[PDB]
């Protein structure tokens, strides 16, 4: 089921996997708005 | 002109909250809209399915030129309706389809398919996806994301959530666009903003 596993997801965010996009090869523009 | 292969241009897209006040009285919120830097798509392949039929079986299928990714930064800053609204031009009379799948970790959770078909306009052809309804686990993801305190506590949960749109011409099974999308929060003064790439073999 992913109700269940959705709420997993955000009590885990909020009680505390890959490589995060921001070490990953992309432009600067990809993580500041214009 | 920018999310455009030489077949298909997605001039709009929207998702949004519509709330009516009274029968009279319509309140509508967009939580993104859009009305050429290169990423290597090998980068964001571990974020869709990859499958038979997912992102690189259709990338090395081609064409090369119908690939790209758009960063989204989303306002949340908000009888319902929440739908999702897109207008598309062709040089060619064509059935369409679009499949929006939904992603968490990569893997599909939710599919929408909607066909779609041509109207003459100067010369051309447009294809218009108008309020589609937004599915449940959307709304409810949205809900969720909401209630957290935190704003990178939202960005957070949205590194593992992608969006993989593939609009398909339905006779020859040619993929016209496909657009993946990444999500962040907005925190600015403007509210919605978005960045447009293309992906790219290298
Ligand atoms: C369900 O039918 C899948 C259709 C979802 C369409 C994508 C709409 C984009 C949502 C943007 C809102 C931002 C959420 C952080």
């Amino acid at each position: 089921d992913s109700e269940t596993d959705l709420e997993a997801l955000f009590n885990a965010v909020m009680n505390p996997q890959t490589v995060p996009m921001r070490l990953r090869k992309l432009p600067d523009s990809f993580f500041k708005p214009p | 002109r920018s999310v455009a292969s030489s077949k298909l241009w997605m001039l709009e897209f929207s998702a949004f909250l519509e709330q009516q006040q009274d029968p009279d009285t319509y309140n509508k919120h967009l939580f993104v809209h859009i009305g050429l830097e290169a990423v290597d798509i090998r980068q964001i392949y571990d974020k869709f399915p990859e499958k038979k039929g997912g992102l690189k079986d259709l990338f090395e299928r081609g064409p090369s030129n119908a690939f790209f990714l758009v960063k989204f930064w989303a306002d949340l800053n908000t009888s319902s309706f929440y739908g999702v609204s897109s207008q598309y031009e062709s040089p060619e009379n064509m059935i369409i389809t679009c499949s929006t799948k939904v992603c968490s970790f990569g893997k599909q959770v939710v599919e929408k398919v909607e066909t779609e078909y041509a109207r003459y306009e100067n010369g051309h052809y447009s294809y218009r996806i108008h309020r589609s309804p937004l599915c449940e686990y959307m709304i409810n993801f949205i809900h969720k994301l909401k209630h957290l305190p935190e704003k990178y506590m939202m960005n957070s949960v949205l590194e593992n959530f992608t969006i993989l749109q593939v609009v398909t011409n339905r006779d020859t099974q040619e993929t016209l666009l496909c657009i993946a999308y990444v999500f962040e929060v907005s925190a600015s003064e403007h509210g919605a903003q978005h960045h447009i790439f293309r992906l790219v073999k290298e």
